[PDB]
């Protein structure tokens, strides 16, 4: 009935998985007889060496479009009198099949461009074929990571360097883009469109008044506002928000979706149109919006000229009339475009006159006062029937706009390449000619590129960065996704949110108006985000110092800045070291070497005979070249040479700076991991054996063949080890990235010394991972009280610190929830029971921006000695003995059920939806589950003060599936070939890696009479005809 | 005596040292925006160069000093540009009007050479002591032509080449260079098209070219650099200067490019105007636009009758030649807004109308002597009663219908009426008679009197709305006017009987109108046309000339007949009258005086009170 | 003798007079609101109005304190409750506890 020495006989369970099988103990006192040097920086000399490196990036950035503009304005100089007079096109192409650099599509480059044909399309004067391949061959050549390079004339023919073949499906209008409307006409335009349906307007009529109201908002940008209304006997505007009854909302791409979803759900109506109080209510909506720097402000009108019975010019009197007491109280502000929608002549030449007097504004007509001293901006008026092209009539609209003839690079946020790859940022400029517009060049360049530099710092353990603008908009930040892994992300997030923590907000002040400073701050450690938390090199702190430096990047809109936890302490990294390669280094890319006795190792081509080491993208000294260029043979030897390289005499090929020492500093575990392998009782049931460090050095065994764009320093039980210094933490279940299926790890920080055991001191953590079964396999063979029935009602688990089961008796269900694994769904009653113990149950709400979703999970304290039982409920029909176990982060619990008792755990066993999306109680059991938005598309801040301390640092981490091949898949054999049907009983068979205890007949719940050892291919989850998992 | 090379960037031409490669400087020159095509003068040390987006080719010296425009109308966009240092003349060719055109070095004696199935000229290069003129085409099949310099014996002499620019002759080897843009080369041949060798290769825009000594210079826009290289091989390639992005022209500046000798010699070759050379180093006498050249084959003579119509902000002359010479524009400078013109036949200057000044102003064909006749005042139409030398205008401020003369000296005001409303208006002094449109609302009228305002009578009034134009012609007898409402054409005699419409279809804006010979030529502003109707009635509407836009007034000019003029009473002396002379049907001479005088006793001078 | 309704669940539904045990062999109000509370999202989502009167006339049945009498409520509130709850149910982890049986 004890369960206190259960718990120190299983304790020393999780010593001997750490200090013998893994080796905590023996790299933990090389780490300790290894010297380090020292450095003490306040941020100010840190934050000028990097901008000094992404500044060289935008100043090369920059002289790609400011050469791309003196090409294009040399390009009319001579092209007024050298035009092209030929014609080309942008497919019938058949090579290309290169997929080189950015550019993952068919590219020949051969220094040939193409030629997009718009519908306007003529003889005129402009680019001589793009004969400007002489210099844009040079131009990708010269600056390598630069992607597109593209041309889009005032004319219409679409012109893009390198060429290849994107879309043509139909035609490919660029001028009605959101790209090159927002270059040319870079003020923010204020634009409401007025829909007219009603007064029977017929179905083809109307899809000719949906069709162009969604190519209008398909164009803008979100420094603009929009609101759409639609006008039959009553207005209504979208329903899908608060500020839209009220304010114009700038068009973002959530606004766009919203927006153009209420276009097409409008059908014809009936009534007449009523068109006087469609108007007045466009201008209550324009009135009452910030000006906040330079604004225009339209109305767009899509009606057919609607007339009543005895009211045709009386109601026309009403329309002009509220035109000019309206847009005159705005004194005369307001641009008005309408456009015909006529076929066969349902439309008439009176009906014309009516759209023709709106654009005008010709109130003088119907006998009007017009007291408006200003004159009225002269509006245009166009026809359309279901011939005419929607891109090229209502899509030039801002041909309409006055025309200030700003001549200044725009920068635009992150979008998806519409030529059929990724993720871009394109910078542009307009094109004079004196005072005759040309159209506007365009440089495209691959988001990963820009902020290679700040995506993969790696100078200092004590020190993270982050770029934002004028604005606060977070272009990056240790809480986003790598930019190479995207594929639209929501630049919508002021660094309030990231950086949120109390008095931020005074630094947030002088970092958005000073060019560049420095300045310490003082922050409690309970309210804070974990990155502060992670790099504390103080024991024993209760308050802690941060120093932010920031400085603009020099010749744009952009502010980078450096954060230093704790600047007063010392800060070590590892002193340029040159040991001897004691076993020989074998990188990870075994595909390209092919020497060793090669095998398959679940999903991955590994070997048994050696480890292997990896290098992520952040070690080399241009991580986009890593991951954009192919990998060859010869790179292998470059970097192998260099790595195991005793001497001095082989350059550098491309690393960073403590690469090579953490490479010389590890090396040790390739003797440690060998001995134990043969004279360990294990082999069966660990997976593999790895050690990871911050600057990118991933050392694995059996060593496998990794993604290059797989980041140990971004994995849960890295992230878990270094918020809980010394202690061994137990992560999961969680998917292997090896196709191990869902496994349990073991990680432990090891630090640069013994005398300072804080979390900043980590300067690499190892790991160790099972399987699912395994400690269900310890719990029956350590703990005899659990053997008692077979798991049925004297039930042995184990869980975390988040509430997961890495041992429970039953494994694998109606094929749901997501959240099975956690205590909630398996172990409802002690669920509510332990919400209700004080101080032990934390239930925590962040923030995740990557996903636009609001996470929640609970926390439990780590820090619990004693035991816990039943308090409230579960007093008479289900005793539980709840206990941590010494130094780690896991718990050990028995339910002894003596009688059947009822209780509900909510938890989607369809999505991950919460049941609530309102409130959030403290005894309410639901098992980890997720709410959209706390914010407001309106003002930009949190609706309730949900300032609590976010940043769940995406831990979503888009999960891939890179498989190997066919062919080669039946070439091979497991490696570690345990034949699973040579296995017996259930103890031989549990944590074996490629094998499954079948327990389970193939229909559902038919207990066989044989349980068998078997291949995991044959039973998953125990069913012998259980599907995959994948 | 020192060789340099000029080259144009932006709106600089910047110099460079060929000896100590190192200077550089820029020619002190202000006001070029953007600068192109480049030429010099070995005889007095000038730099020339052609101005595009000016649409102006201008000159100087070394210095800036003498900084002048010589060539400023009736430009396009001209990158071909060359000097003829022998016979001191100027060759260019403007590709948006597609002509080669020729003109003295100071500007003067305009005219064109080449105009008939040009398809955009470009690099001009000259060979004067040979004869011939070397030029390149794009366009539609892009070829190398080559003619003399005057224009003739045009033949084709490399027909296939790509976009080809940088023209260059080099007059040691007897060769022709030029670069080449869709085939991305260097290449040469001989003084007659054939014999081509590439230089060098992998030039992916080759677009200046020169040439001097054993060395060819080229600039290419990929690698932004000024290069030099063995001109017949392409080794020994060295860097003159980098970072030098989008070369307009380059060109070596030394007195060897400019050598040799033709028969113009020091004395223009004994021409009146121009001296253009021909084969055999021979040369012939050429002539201005519209000019023809005499029977002794070496004086010129100017057109004796011609055709002028006006625009808004320019002024043009056409005329009826079976060479069918092409129309030019005239070099008069502060054009504004011409509202109707009219022609002196005698003194050879022109007159207009600019409404946005509210002046009555003339000129030379040429553009000299340019004078303010008339300068509140809004004159709108005028007629010249070219035998007493003075002028009949309407104001449309007043109302009236008041006399100038030639010089300015006001004269007086012969018709005026608190209902009248005068505006077209063409005086025929040959019978002593004025005709005007009275534009009295709702009762348009066209009216007569003599010219002093008395014996006014209606011709015609009916049948009207908006008789916007007015002309006659007293060889005919005929009347003319055009209505730009009911979209017609009319005629009648001088006295008002046999009125008739000539035309009455395909009619939206005439605004002028006027006679020459039998044909009746309008212009139509909103459809762009010059036109003509045979007034025999056997040949049927045909048009002229279109794509013309903002068509103001029309003018035909026929030659005057110096008995003609002489023998009209009127012309000597004013008929010794001190005002008004004009001619009476009864044979007899009379004077008369305007509206606010009376004629004295004297029968000759005026009073007042 | 009936006492009054104690647990915050049950409290203002249309009677307050309530005797243990009930139907589940609770023998206090407290150990009865222990079960029931576990039925409290449910209540405050909204699901059927008739949720909390359905699953209070089951824990904490009416008592009249010189009735006793079996008199029958109306199987129309199950029904009610079971037609727009039940299949937000099933999605999670809740389900029915057969002595609530629309049968019964
Ligand atoms: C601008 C101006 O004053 N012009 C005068 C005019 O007023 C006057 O009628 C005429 C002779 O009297 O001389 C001239
Ligand atoms: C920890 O958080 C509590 C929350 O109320 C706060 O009162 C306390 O001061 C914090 N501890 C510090 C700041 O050391
Ligand atoms: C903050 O830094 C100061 C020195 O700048 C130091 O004296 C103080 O102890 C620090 N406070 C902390 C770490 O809470
Ligand atoms: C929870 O942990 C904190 C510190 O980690 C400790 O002070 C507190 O006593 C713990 N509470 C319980 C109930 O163990
Ligand atoms: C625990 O369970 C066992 C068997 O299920 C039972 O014999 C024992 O009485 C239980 N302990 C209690 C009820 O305290
Ligand atoms: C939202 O936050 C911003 C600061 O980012 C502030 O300027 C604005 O006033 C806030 N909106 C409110 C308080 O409605
Ligand atoms: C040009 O090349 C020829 C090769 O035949 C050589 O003889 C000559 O010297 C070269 N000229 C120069 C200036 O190098
Ligand atoms: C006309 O030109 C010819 C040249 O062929 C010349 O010989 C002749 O003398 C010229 N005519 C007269 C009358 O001189
Ligand atoms: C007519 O002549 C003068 C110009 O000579 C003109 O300015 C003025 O308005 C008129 N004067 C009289 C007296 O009619």
């Amino acid at each position: 009935f004890s369960i206190l020495d259960e718990a120190q006989v299983l304790a020393s369970q999780m010593r001997r998985l750490a200090a013998e099988e893994l080796g905590v103990v023996t790299m933990q006192r090389i780490f300790n007889s290894l010297v380090y040097t020292e450095k003490i920086s306040n941020g100010e000399s840190e934050v000028q060496q990097l901008a000094k490196k992404i500044r060289e990036k935008f100043n090369r950035y920059l002289d790609v479009v400011n050469r791309n503009k003196q090409v294009v304005e040399a390009s009319y100089t001579a092209h007024l009198t050298s035009p092209l007079t030929a014609i080309q096109d942008c497919c019938t192409i058949p090579p290309s099949m290169m997929e080189f650099d950015g550019n993952f599509n068919t590219n020949v480059s051969r220094t040939v461009s193409c030629d997009r044909l718009s519908t306007t399309v003529n003889s005129r004067a402009f680019n001589p074929g793009r004969d400007l391949n002489s210099v844009l061959a040079d131009n990708l050549k010269s600056n390598p990571g630069i992607k597109w390079q593209y041309f889009s004339s005032e004319e219409g023919i679409f012109t893009v360097f390198p060429a290849h073949k994107f879309r043509c499906k139909g035609s490919y209008e660029h001028r009605s883009r959101p790209i090159y409307v927002s270059t040319v006409r870079p003020q923010s335009k204020h634009i409401v469109v007025i829909l007219d349906h009603g007064a029977s307007v017929t179905d083809t009529q109307l899809q000719i008044a949906k069709d162009a109201a969604q190519v209008i908002l398909s164009a803008i940008d979100e420094h603009d506002k929009i609101s759409v209304l639609t006008v039959a006997d009553a207005v209504r505007t979208c329903s899908l928000d608060q500020c839209y009854k009220t304010y114009l909302s700038p068009a973002t791409s959530e606004t766009k979706r919203k927006m153009s979803t209420f276009v097409s759900s409008v059908k014809p109506s009936d009534s007449p149109t009523q068109h006087a109080v469609g108007f007045h209510r466009a201008f209550q909506l324009i009135r009452s919006t910030s000006n906040s720097a330079n604004t225009d402000m339209v109305i767009i009108y899509l009606s057919a000229g609607i007339t009543s019975k005895d009211s045709s010019e009386e109601d026309k009197k009403a329309t002009l009339r509220v035109i000019n007491e309206e847009n005159g109280f705005l004194n005369n502000s307001v641009m008005i475009l309408t456009y015909a929608l006529m076929n066969d002549g349902v439309t008439g030449l009176k009906e014309l006159a009516f759209l023709r007097d709106l654009a005008e504004q010709n109130s003088g007509k119907y006998g009007i006062p017009d007291r408006t001293a200003l004159p009225v901006i002269k509006g245009s008026m166009m026809v359309l029937n279901q011939l005419s092209n929607l891109e090229t009539t209502v899509g030039r609209f801002y041909t309409n706009l006055p025309n200030r003839m700003i001549d200044e690079a725009v920068f635009s946020l992150p979008f998806s390449d519409e030529m059929g790859d990724g993720l871009i940022m394109t910078v542009s400029k307009p094109c004079y000619f004196g005072n005759l517009l040309l159209g506007i060049v365009g440089v495209d360049v691959n988001l990963a590129y820009i902020l290679e530099d700040v995506t993969y710092y790696q100078d200092s353990l004590a020190s993270y960065t982050f770029l934002i603008d004028d604005k606060g908009y977070t272009l990056m930040h240790p809480s986003l996704t790598r930019p190479y892994l995207l594929s639209e992300p929501p630049l919508h997030t002021d660094i309030i949110h990231y950086e949120n923590i109390p008095k931020f907000e005074l630094v947030r002040q002088n970092i958005l108006s000073l060019p560049l400073g420095s300045q310490i701050i003082t922050v409690p450690v309970n309210s804070s985000l974990s990155w502060h938390i992670n790099k504390l090199r103080e024991t024993g702190k209760e308050a802690y110092n941060v120093s932010y430096a920031w400085k603009m990047v020099q010749d744009t809109s952009f502010i980078l800045c450096i954060v230093v936890i704790q600047p007063e302490i010392p800060v070590k990294q590892l002193k340029n070291l040159n040991t001897v390669p004691s076993s020989k280094l074998l990188y990870h890319r075994l595909d390209l070497l092919g020497q060793p006795s090669a095998c398959l190792h679940f999903k991955q081509l590994a070997t048994l005979e050696s480890p292997t080491v990896m290098l992520s993208a952040g070690s080399f000294s241009s991580p986009y070249e890593h991951l954009s260029q192919p990998e060859t043979k010869r790179m292998v030897e470059h970097y192998t040479a260099y790595l195991s390289d005793n001497t001095r005499l082989i350059a550098n090929p491309g690393l960073k700076f403590s690469v090579r020492n953490e490479v010389m500093a590890t090396s040790h575990v390739t003797d440690e991991w060998m001995t134990q392998m043969e004279m360990s009782s294990l082999n069966t049931y660990i997976v593999r054996r790895y050690i990871a460090t911050p600057n990118g050095v991933l050392r694995i065994y059996p060593g496998s063949l990794m993604d290059k764009a797989f980041d140990p320093t971004r994995r849960q039980w890295y992230l878990h080890a270094v918020a809980n210094p010394g202690l061994i933490s137990l992560t999961g279940p969680y998917l292997d990235v090896g196709g191990a299926g869902y496994v349990v790890t073991i990680s432990h920080t090891i630090h640069s010394s013994s005398t300072q055991l804080s979390s900043g001191h980590t300067v690499a953590v190892m790991g160790i991972d099972f399987t699912l079964r395994y400690f269900y396999k310890v719990l029956m063979d350590l703990l005899p009280v659990c053997n008692q029935d077979g798991g049925n009602k004297i039930r042995c688990f184990i869980m975390e610190d988040r509430g997961y089961l890495v041992a429970h008796p039953t494994l694998v269900d109606g094929h749901a929830p997501l959240e099975q694994q956690h205590i909630t769904h398996k172990e409802p009653l002690v669920a509510n029971d332990i919400l209700n113990h004080p101080n032990f149950v934390k239930k925590n709400l962040c923030n995740s921006f990557s996903d636009r979703t609001v996470q929640r999970s609970y926390k439990f304290n780590t820090s619990l000695v004693g035991d816990l039982t039943n308090l409230v409920h579960g007093s008479h029909c289900s005793k539980y003995r709840l206990t941590r176990i010494p130094g780690t982060n896991a718990f050990v619990g028995i339910v002894n059920e003596t009688c059947d008792s009822l209780a509900f755990c909510a938890c989607s066993m369809v999505d991950r939806l919460c049941l609530n999306c309102h409130r959030m109680e403290q005894n309410e059991c639901e098992c980890p589950c997720e709410c959209p938005l706390e914010v407001n598309e309106c003002t930009g801040n949190l609706t309730n003060a949900e300032n609590r301390n976010p940043s769940c640092e995406v831990h979503q981490e888009p999960v891939t599936y890179t498989a190997i091949d066919p062919g080669l898949q039946d070439a091979l054999q497991q490696c570690v070939n345990s034949r699973c049907n040579q296995r017996m009983e259930s103890g031989d068979c549990f944590g074996v890696l490629d094998c499954e205890w079948c327990v389970v007949d193939s229909d559902g719940k038919t207990h066989l009479d044989k349980s068998y050892c078997a291949p995991q291919k044959e039973c998953f989850g125990g069913i012998v005809g259980a599907k995959s998992p994948y | 005596p020192e060789a340099f090379l000029l080259f144009s960037r932006r709106a600089d031409i910047r110099r460079i040292s060929l000896e100590t490669n190192n200077n550089n400087v820029a020619i002190p020159l202000t006001g070029v925006k953007e600068a192109s095509a480049l030429d010099f003068d070995v005889t007095d040390n000038r730099i020339y160069w052609t101005d595009i987006s000016l649409k102006t080719i201008s000159r100087a010296f070394m210095n800036g000093s003498a900084l002048e425009h010589v060539v400023e109308f009736g430009l396009d966009y001209p990158e071909g540009m060359a000097v003829d240092w022998l016979g001191k003349n100027l060759y260019w060719a403007d590709t948006g009007t597609n002509r080669i055109e020729v003109s003295k070095l100071d500007g003067q004696h305009r005219q064109v050479l080449v105009w008939k199935d040009l398809d955009s000229p470009r690099a001009l290069a000259l060979d004067p002591a040979e004869g011939f003129m070397y030029w390149t085409e794009w366009g539609g099949k892009p070829k190398i032509d080559r003619a003399a310099m005057d224009g003739s014996e045009r033949t084709t002499l490399v027909p296939n080449v790509g976009r080809a620019n940088g023209l260059t002759i080099d007059y040691a080897k007897r060769r022709l260079y030029w670069t080449d843009l869709d085939t991305n080369l260097i290449e040469s041949s001989n003084m007659l098209g054939l014999n081509r060798e590439v230089i060098a290769d992998d030039l992916p825009h080759p677009f200046g070219l020169t040439q001097y000594q054993d060395y060819i210079y080229w600039t290419d826009w990929s690698r932004r650099s000024i290069e030099r290289a063995n001109k017949t091989s392409g080794q020994n390639r060295t860097i003159i200067q980098g970072h030098l992005d989008y070369v307009m022209d380059i060109l070596v500046f030394h007195s060897s490019r400019q050598s040799g000798w033709n028969e113009c010699a020091s004395s223009n070759g004994h021409c009146s105007h121009l001296c253009l050379a021909v084969p055999v180093g021979g040369f012939v006498c050429g002539c201005p636009a519209h000019y023809s050249l005499n029977a002794d084959n070496r004086t010129c003579s100017a057109p004796t009758t011609f055709l002028l119509f006006s625009q808004k902000s320019a002024i043009n002359r056409m005329v009826i030649d079976e060479q069918q010479s092409p129309d030019i524009i005239l070099p008069i400078h502060s054009l504004r807004n011409v509202r109707a013109i009219d022609y002196d036949p005698l003194d050879k200057q022109l007159y207009w109308i600019d409404s946005r000044q509210n002046m009555i102003r003339k000129a030379q064909e040429d553009g000299s002597q340019g004078f303010t006749v008339v300068v509140e005042i809004q004159p709108y139409d005028l007629s010249i009663d070219i035998y007493s030398r003075y002028i009949y205008w309407t104001c449309e401020a007043t109302n009236v219908i008041n006399v100038t003369r030639l010089d300015g000296r006001s004269v007086g005001v012969v018709l005026k009426g608190e209902q009248d409303r005068p505006r077209a208006v063409v005086v025929n002094p040959e019978k002593g008679y004025m005709y005007f449109t009275n534009l009295q609302e709702r009762s348009p009228k066209i009216e007569r009197a003599a010219l002093d305002g008395t014996e006014r009578e209606v011709l015609f009034f009916s049948g009207l709305s908006k008789p916007i134009a007015l002309a006659l012609d007293s060889r005919l007898g005929k009347l003319f006017w055009a209505d730009s409402d009911l979209r017609r054409i009319e005629s009648s005699d001088l006295s008002g009987a046999n009125r008739i419409v000539l035309e009455d279809s395909n009619i939206l804006q005439p605004v002028g109108l006027t006679v020459f010979e039998n044909w009746l030529y309008w212009i139509d502003k909103q459809q762009q046309m010059i036109e003509k109707i045979d007034m025999t009635g056997r040949e049927g509407r045909t048009k002229v000339q279109a794509r013309i836009a903002q068509l103001s007034d029309i003018h035909a000019v026929k030659e005057l007949n110096l008995q003609e003029y002489r023998q009209h009473p009127c012309a000597q002396d004013n008929g010794g009258c001190s005002h008004i002379c004009l001619v009476k049907g009864d044979g007899t001479t009379r004077c008369s005086c305007p509206m606010h005088l009376v004629l004295l006793q004297d029968e000759l001078s005026c009073g007042g009170t | 003798v009936c006492q009054e309704i104690t647990v915050p669940m049950c409290r203002g539904i249309g009677y307050n007079l309530t005797h243990m045990p009930n139907q589940f062999n609770h023998d206090t109000q407290d150990e009865a609101g222990l079960e029931v509370h576990q039925f409290w999202p449910l209540v405050e989502i909204h699901c059927s109005p008739d949720l909390r009167f359905f699953l209070c006339s089951m824990y904490t049945p009416i008592c009249l304190p010189d009735y006793h009498k079996p008199l029958p409520p109306c199987r129309s509130v199950c029904e009610r409750a079971k037609a727009g709850c039940s299949p937000l149910m099933r999605q999670y982890g809740f389900a029915w506890p057969e002595r609530m049986s629309c049968d019964r």
